[PDB]
């Protein structure tokens, strides 16, 4: 937690544009409230500090790190072994995969506010502490990433 | 063919009969077609084969229609049927594959995929026709604002391996098999992909070096693969075409299996399995006469399309048959991907073998 | 002069002056140019600005350049300066830079270089425009072996990165720098030397946009940079250009620091560390005749040519010197580059300050 | 150090890109310096697993490039230079990435992990001395020898 930190959540966003014009839909995030650890002890974490490179070439299909959402704390996203709880509810739309509607779950259940880019759905959607928007505008996800980081 | 474009889309050989300069015009003008058709920036895809003089000519196209205003992510190195895949998966309006199969390294393919997901559709041809017909080119020129950037698209491998791995339908682990690269569509995703059912791979000419593709090895003379079959001691083999699509294989004994052949195994695993839920499923009159006369006996019911895949896609989307193809391998299941496919078409008959109890050895023999 | 190439190269509006395929014709054109004189197949490097149209015509370049045979190992993020020492550290045959520089987005430029380090002389463009301007055709298409293959340098930035480095000799801490890319090429080099050189990161548009280059900030409106810099409590600012070709430095007290100042703190400098000349530094006509006049007091040989950078260079070349410098910004600064610049001539200057100690704010006496 | 984990991984990480001809050129230290070469690039100071290895050494991706340069039981390295060998019996059929992992031979004091992008053979020039081609078992005798 720092202004590197704080230059990180730019890069991250930059990598999750760079995903979106190339739909690498997968889901990331920063703790909101209580720790993902009890969801994030699953596989082999990194702790390495979120740089853009990093990122970038983890959350990409048909790869070691494909599966399940990154998990992060602090400076860190934890490697891409572990994803939050899915959610419980149906009468959102049910326009995509485990993606948004898991991000959505982590809303629901954790506190989170997590950044899931979308692949069956192609954008960019932000679900946050108990709600969500869709598909909003590249300066709201960065106002947001910069407020809630 | 209409006034420039070919039979699938433009063939020809780079800067010996096509001009670059003629290929950056059926990108720009292409572009214009396909703008003048769509709401909103239009986003396409791009993709080539491992030719030798092959880049150039997808780089001139890459050129011409990024002044067009459609932005063309652009894949290179990836199968015509990934790039398919990928164009109807990703959500893409449409797309673009340059590979030239069965013919020598002189020439390069140029392919403009369609937004449908099938081959390029008759309304697209004729308005790019039209628009590389007519003398000015009135096409809506951007200075800064409109101008469509480059975005690579690098990880066009990976959609194109994870349509392989959902197509498994269960593991071919166990097996040894033969994978000849040929030095085509097959040394960029197809070894990943028969890597990825976790079998034993022995592969041959996966070096590609450019001039090398189509030449000793695939589709063109079997026997070199066949001779690796019987030295390797594998059980199956695979021989995939210049483009991905077609397939052939040689057996555990190195004789030949040919493409009706191949189709005949799959379609028996099939109304075996009762997955070719249009059970008379299309067919050519391209194959041996005597093909008909085993799908007979077979008990599949079979339909005559006109030499080529084309008519035998029309056919499809006519009477809403899922399986049917040409005596080249194209085992296009339709209900699995978007068009021919010879890494599917390995996958489904990795699966027969799988599934069938049998080996290879006895399914050839119907 | 030629009809499009001029005094920097060819400078017209995209899609509107110089054609994206009079650009596919020129990459061929300067390729059967170039290899007139060298042996084998002779390479090349291209570097481009961050201009959303700058793509276009780059890539309209790099695919004439498979028509003569033109193998490209380059990149599409780097200074002038950086093809430049590209060029010189590769032993290659050529090198082009892709953009407009100082003016707005909806023009780009195209300029050749010369290998041996400064640019290309009058016989390559006349022979370039010889090409062109001729009716007839006769540029030889490679469809065979001997036709080159495009590839990616992306690692060889890294070369341009450390050599700046290393021509800094001497770290940039301790000095709080507030560098200014504004939308540049700046993004790429200069944010990694000054990390690794443990100094201050503060960077004003650094974010490529695709219509922003060098639009409301950078040469052509240096308040941004000097008004973050105040405002972020800076000791020291400097800010380039869109292609990086000029520098501008932000002073401590808010004012604007030229290019005749950086001039004269560079020639104090050289004359404390001994390097500045035998006893004369070449001088453009258009700086401020204050500065002449402290530089003559200084006692330093001052000599004045025909106004423009190329005079410069030729005077450069000529007078056996070590520098030469507009007030622009295009400072030749020999000792440590093949060619103009600006990152090379700011990292001079932090040594210099570093070195002799002198403030910021006194750095503008003479 | 008792790698039993860490030289495990590697070499399951080896084996895996190997197999698939997964194209790349990694190193670790040894009791010799080997953090100055090592600063250059971008930098992760990634965990240690045989995974992320796999994903970092993979093909035409962000980090595609350079080498990986470890310390201790985890890896901290993107994209640094290593400096090139000088040695005249230089296999041309060796990559160039094969012809830097034959640079450390006489500029540092430790071993790589060397992949061959072309036919993904096994190749190891470590102490001056070097060792190719080695089969898993064989290989891991090799890093049994480096612990
Ligand atoms: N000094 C170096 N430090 C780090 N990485 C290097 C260095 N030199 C080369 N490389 C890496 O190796 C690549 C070039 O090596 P190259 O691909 O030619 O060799 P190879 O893969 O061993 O052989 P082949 O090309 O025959 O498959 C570079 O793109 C880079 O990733």
């Amino acid at each position: 937690k720092k202004g590197s930190l704080d230059g990180h959540i730019s890069a991250y966003e930059k990598s999750f544009a760079y995903m979106s014009e190339r739909k690498i839909g997968a889901l990331i995030a920063i703790e909101r409230g209580q720790n993902l650890n009890e969801f994030v002890s699953t596989g082999i974490r990194l702790d390495a500090d979120i740089t853009s490179e990093l990122l970038i070439n983890i959350f990409i299909p048909n790869t070691p790190l494909h599966d399940g959402a990154v998990i992060v704390q602090g400076n860190k996203i934890a490697v891409t072994s572990a994803y939050l709880p899915l959610t419980e509810k149906s009468g959102i739309s049910k326009q995509f995969g485990t993606r948004h509607r898991a991000a959505i779950g982590l809303s629901e259940v954790s506190d989170a506010l997590i950044l899931v880019v979308s692949e069956e759905t192609g954008g960019i959607s932000v679900a946050h502490n108990g709600e969500f928007f869709a598909d909003i505008s590249k300066e709201k996800f960065h106002d947001i990433l910069v407020a809630i980081l | 063919m209409g006034k420039y474009f070919g039979t699938d889309g433009v063939r020809g050989e780079a800067n010996v009969e096509l001009t670059p300069e003629m290929a950056f015009k059926l990108g720009r003008f292409g572009g214009y077609v396909l703008s003048q058709h769509e709401l909103g920036t239009p986003k396409v895809y791009v993709g080539r084969d491992t030719r030798i003089s092959g880049q150039m000519l997808a780089s001139s196209l890459i050129s011409g229609l990024l002044s067009v205003g459609i932005e063309v992510y652009d894949l290179g190195v990836i199968a015509t049927p990934g790039v398919a895949y990928l164009v109807k998966k990703d959500g893409a309006s449409a797309g673009v594959m340059i590979s030239a199969s069965h013919n020598p390294a002189l020439d390069n393919g140029i392919k403009f995929f369609g937004g449908d997901g099938y081959k390029l559709e008759d309304e697209k041809e004729l308005e790019i026709e039209a628009l590389i017909d007519a003398e000015e080119d009135t096409l809506p020129r951007p200075s800064a604002q409109g101008l469509g950037m480059l975005h690579d698209y690098i990880e066009g491998v990976r959609k194109y391996q994870a349509f392989l791995k959902t197509t498994a339908e269960g593991n071919f682990e166990g097996y040894k098999v033969v994978l000849d690269t040929a030095n085509g569509a097959a040394y960029t995703s197809a070894r990943a992909v028969f890597a990825d059912l976790e079998a034993n791979l022995t592969v041959i000419g996966e070096n590609p070096d450019g001039l090398n593709i189509n030449v000793k090895v695939g589709s063109t003379h079997p026997e070199a693969m066949a001779k690796k079959v019987v030295e390797t001691g594998s059980d199956l083999g695979l021989a995939f075409d210049g483009d991905a699509d077609r397939l052939i294989a040689v057996d555990e004994n190195g004789e030949i299996v040919d493409g009706d052949k191949i189709m005949f195994i799959v379609g028996k695993y099939l109304l075996g399995q009762g997955k070719l839920a249009q059970d008379t499923l299309v067919t050519t009159v391209m194959s041996n006469l005597g093909f008909h006369l085993a799908l007979e006996e077979a008990g599949i019911n079979s339909v005559i399309t006109a030499v080529g895949d084309r008519y035998v896609v029309e056919e499809m989307k006519k009477n809403n048959y899922n399986f049917g193809g040409e005596q080249s391998g194209h085992m296009i299941f339709l209900d699995y991907n978007t068009t021919g496919d010879g890494q599917l078409s390995a996958i489904q008959l990795l699966k027969v073998m799988r599934e069938t109890g049998k080996s290879l050895s006895e399914l050839a023999s119907e």
